[PDB]
């Protein structure tokens, strides 16, 4: 059959990844322009949102070094791809867990929906990639909406996924931090509640 | 703003390493235990940030000087230099690769590392390039040493530095450690062992590189970094 | 006083490096033109010092503390040890190994020495230590750099350890260079390579030794150096 | 036929030689105890002379980063190896040439005569090893006396030298080094002049 | 005027033929016994002509056409064709190649050959091309022939065509000699074997090239020149 | 390691190398346009002078076979790239020493500073390459001027040659020939006054 | 590398272990001298305790076959090495479950604080190794006391256990048996409480 080049094997992010990715994060001085948490400026259009959520092993233990890359859809369904500091929203950004604050947090706004390659409607998400120390490659997962249920039970990737409990896993719940509307999503690496995690 | 154009080569999760393998002691319990679920690509998959846009400081990609206090860091000056291809041979230009590392004595600048190797108050060990219009990026560093770690009770990391390379998506965002030609540790490490086919550890060492080397002055290596195929869409929803 | 009881295996002069190897620039004019004059072994050769009474000091062979400034010098950590033997397998004990380098990066601590790789406050780079009753020595060090020199216009000395050795008499009195093993600069380097014999290269190279490491604290090198075999003498002078 | 372990090869002493093994002409601190010029405390028995050469590359050019060690009788004929600072007598010693002192200097007395292996008389002398950048291996060779002239034309190893011509290349010469005796010993590596050197 | 912006990979000067070659009996003598001194990249040596502007007349490469006398040369019509690359395989176009050989008989036209192999009235032996945009050179001739010369008592050199290229400066210039596919003369010839590596001198054999050819009309030869890599400066005086 | 495409191998230009680059030398026929020895027109700017040498074997025989190339800047120390025969002034030319005339000359004007990569001015300087039968590879060396001692003592590449009496190799001597102002560089490929080659 | 003589691998002990390493508890007639569960006779120094325990698999069923051998130091902290049935103390032991005993006992004395080789205290241990059928290679624990709890939570071996919950695996519970002070130290080989078990 037909073999290309091979892909550059991953490794994993190592205790360490703060230094290169995380630099506030990991107590180090920051360089003038950094890639972090705050997607959308205050006048950016859409609901302003506050994620946050903790990470677990297969032991019910946090993990406290962990690295988090999301890409999302602006309010109006659009990706957002010329990163830039001065814009009113980018939709990548990055985020961590540290000894020091075990709960990443990321502060965005509530994504429009976008279509599948078919054409059809999934409901609003946040495409998330987890590193860390003992993470050998990456793992993919998307965060939806606890208040998105009526899109969320049509949504072609949530029905992807055999288990109606195991949909469960994506759904981040609403509640407030300091008064203001957020969603907490938890991720559990491996075992009870274990969060779906995606190839593509 | 981002469209969807073009699909990308799926994975072969058999020549990355595997999530479970526990002689990697941390990985134990930070594998999934439940299959990866399989989804098609759409736009959320085959677009991702590009960061022409971001304002690089002028020693970002010169370790040498981009901590400054005083004097240059102790150890091997070296270029690592490399060119950023997809499966298909094609470059991949204006794309972000980051770098991070211990010193020459294999300490790191964080908190959490207490390695009695002292720290280098010249050194921080962190850089960032964008690839130029053909692919290629460089850095100016020193050489990281090995350093020891608590997983069995004589374990030694070979010395690396970290990549992470963001290319055209998140499908085709990827971090890797690059190991030296030669290094008699990489045989003997659980993290490089993690890669179970030798072939594709093969691919993580840089080779020296005298051709790029500045004589009198620095040696270089190069470490090519292949992302996964990019393709245009065909017969799709027909 | 010293008597002359032994004789010593005559050395191979195409096992070490010839005289005249002039991709060694400096060797042309500093090789004689003449062939050495064979003599017989007297009281002059057999003889030699012996340094059972030479005072020691107690970090003479730990470069980590012998240059002590205020902080532990930078780089890797590392034991080098090894055992002196001679060709007929015997131990050499209670000899002197003197031994001298480059720091980290590559720079030694001498006035003659501008290579633009700094100086390291807390490193000197010279050690000495006399084998034990059974032939052993070690030293605590730092693993050196490789360097740039003014041979070829492109020429860089692998990582390396000067190493000399008494042994018994002024006729086993060595030299050497001690290399790392899988170090990719040694096949290039002319003064390497001013040993014809690829197996005599292989001699000089110090193997990683895992079994002699402290765990969480530094790696260990071995290196064995074999002296011209001592024999008795038989039915001289009848 | 019987083949031994091969010695382990020898590579040059290279530029900085001086370091490990001349620390004071390296121009850095010494250690408590030094191997170093002075083979004779002012109390030693003979007669106290000191040495003194330049060492010419084959283009007559001074070799201004050699290193030296000798080895030779106390003045009864006797050799004193166990090696001492307090000894009044080493029959071991080390000099160099510098950027700085381009001429060696040894500290000593005159050897006594010593018999061959098969009992014959060797004139006075003292054995040299000479090591430097762009010397593979090191260069033995011996100083005679100018003063040892019966001595030395019965020398049965200054006799295996074929030619008269060469013998000379190995006596040094006596002369006067601030009104004190002296002997003056050149080393011409290649070429005319080119000094004797042995192997053994 | 001309700038210093680049940098050329160092030669290997055991790749090429050393000075000393003694079977080659003239090098004897004309061969330096110092060491070269390097030296490096300046201006002065990362500059050299550009001949675009050199005005070419119209039979300058074909031999069969710029020594004409009433009649075609007699011997093997053949081109001589290929492409200038530098050592990274990029073309070097607009560069100057001169070429220069004895007839078909093995005869210079000049007055110090007087082997007794005739001249040919219609061949003078001299061509010169400039490279195209791409890299490539072509030449019209007729195939030399061997001839007999003053080193040992019965020494020939094969047929043979000199070569000079310019390339991009002073320090890619070359002067090299073409060999031709099969020639039993090529294994014999003490000049040949100045290159002391047999992989190099098939560096210097001209393949036939039956795709080239002129059916019914001449054969063709492909040779193929690789100059210094040329490469930008990086990490200078910083 | 990374190993590049080998460069194509030397060779000797060989006893005719006359008769492909240097016509007129060659006594035989020239083409319109020939690169030679006359580097600067009469108007040229600059100090307008003459060049000439002999160059010896190892036996300190002429070599009357010699091809040489040189490379200058123009009086202002630019390099002039741009080859043309209708140039006042052009950095590159050719000459050559034959049967007829063992002595070679140039027609030129000195050369201005130019600085190293480092931004030290170099002394005045002329590049020379060296090709003939019986040299495998050419010999790259450098003509300077007597008249210029005190830019000569600090050049950056003269400093590089560790011998003061091997740079003196270097060093062209001024005179007046039918009176224009000339130079002689000697080249002696091999022995006793031996020339400085470089290697870059 | 440097490559040793590899040790001698390990295999299971075999659901018969007691028959040679536990004769009593195998139901078969003893030797003169065998080597068992009492540490300590009545006069031995310190504080007198019953020490006991059961061991469970991964399905949490006893396991009846295992053999455990014990190294513990004196009550004044120091390892007495030298065994012998006629010491009032010794340092080593070894007990087992069987089927007719699935509960095993040591009786012994609290060892004292032994210091690491940095001179940091540890806390008050008795080292065991596991061994039974189904288990290829000893598994190593501590049993700590819950009676030093100061002293366990400054233990630089129990301080590289990263996780609090399982340090609390390591320590023993003290209760009264018959009016004698005990502890019972409980093995999880696998699964929930899982015993830490160390590699050196
Ligand atoms: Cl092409
Ligand atoms: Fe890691
Ligand atoms: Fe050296
Ligand atoms: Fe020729
Ligand atoms: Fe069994």
């Amino acid at each position: 059959p037909i073999e290309l080049l091979p892909e550059t094997p991953s490794q994993t992010a190592g205790p360490y990844v703060h230094i290169g990715l995380a630099l506030e994060a990991a107590g180090n001085p920051t360089r003038d322009q950094e890639i972090w948490n705050r997607l959308a400026k205050p006048d950016a259009p859409g609901e302003h949102i506050l994620l946050l959520g903790q990470v677990y092993d297969g032991n019910g233990h946090l993990v406290r070094d962990s690295f988090l890359e999301v890409w999302q859809a602006d309010a109006n369904g659009e990706y957002q791809d010329a990163y830039n500091l001065e814009n009113a929203f980018n939709s990548f950004g990055r985020t961590a867990t540290t000894f020091d604050a075990g709960e990443w947090t990321l502060h965005t706004v509530k994504p429009g929906v976008v279509n599948n390659a078919a054409g059809v409607p999934m409901a609003p998400h946040i495409n998330i990639s987890l590193f860390a120390r003992g993470i050998n490659i990456h793992l993919h997962t998307r965060l939806y909406f606890d208040d998105e249920a009526q899109a969320n039970a049509k949504c072609p990737v949530l029905n992807l996924i055999e288990q109606p409990q195991r949909r469960e896993t994506l759904i981040a719940k609403r509640c407030e931090v300091d008064g203001k509307t957020a969603y907490r999503f938890d991720i559990r690496i491996q075992g009870e509640g274990e969060t779906v995690f995606f190839d593509f | 703003p981002a469209q969807d154009n073009s699909r990308f080569v799926i994975r072969d999760r058999n020549w990355h390493p595997k999530a479970l393998t526990p002689d990697y002691k941390t990985s134990i319990a930070r594998s999934p235990r439940q299959a990866l679920v399989s989804i098609p690509q759409s736009i959320s998959e085959t677009t991702g940030p590009n960061f022409s846009h971001l304002g690089f400081g002028a020693h970002d990609h010169d370790l040498l000087l981009n901590f400054n206090n005083g004097g240059l860091p102790i150890g091997e000056r070296i270029i690592v230099a490399g060119r950023v291809v997809d499966q298909y041979g094609k470059p991949v230009p204006n794309t972000l690769v980051e770098m991070w590392q211990a010193n020459a004595g294999g300490r790191y600048r964080h908190k959490n590392d207490r390695y009695l190797a002292p720290l280098d108050p010249n050194f921080g060990g962190v850089g960032r390039c964008l690839t130029d219009s053909d692919g290629y990026y460089s850095f100016r560093t020193i050489k990281p040493g090995p350093y020891p770690w608590r997983n069995g009770p004589n374990d030694w990391r070979p010395a690396h530095i970290y990549f992470g390379i963001s290319g055209p998506s998140i499908a085709t965002k990827l971090i890797t450690q690059l190991y030296f030609e030669g290094d008699p540790l990489i045989p003997m490490c659980p993290i490089v062992k993690s890669i179970a086919n030798p072939e594709a550890v093969q691919q993580l060492i840089a080779k020296l590189d005298m051709n790029n080397a500045n004589p009198m002055d620095c040696l270089a290596y190069r470490f090519d970094i292949v992302l996964r195929g990019q393709r245009k869409t065909h017969f799709e929803n027909c």
